[PDB]
């Protein structure tokens, strides 16, 4: 008698976990803080 | 005595936003029409912070 549970996709290691987590990118943070400042500098050199 | 409670949750939500909508309004129409400004200008220096 063998896989008296089935698999439940929990095969995955905790080391796998964490590299996938900090592996992830969250770039779209600092495109929108990029966009923040663009509008800013925007309004300054509107002050011309 | 359990939907009376729904009810004043509604009741509650609403009038704490129309309140807070309408003197925020009220605040920024007054802090904004005397200083007559226009979006994108020098003088709006205030409205970098207000807006």
């Amino acid at each position: 008698p063998h896989k008296v549970d089935q698999e439940f996709q929990a095969a995955v290691s905790k080391t796998s976990w964490n590299w996938l987590l900090a592996l992830f990118g969250g770039a779209s943070s600092l495109i929108v803080v990029g966009l923040i400042v663009l509008v800013c500098s925007s309004m300054l050199i509107n002050t011309r | 005595y359990t939907v009376i409670v729904l009810c004043g949750v509604a009741l509650a939500i609403l009038v704490g936003t129309a309140s807070s909508a309408a003197c925020i309004a009220k605040a920024r129409r007054d802090c904004l029409t005397p200083y007559a400004l226009a979006p994108n200008a020098t003088v709006p220096t205030a409205l970098a912070v207000l807006c």
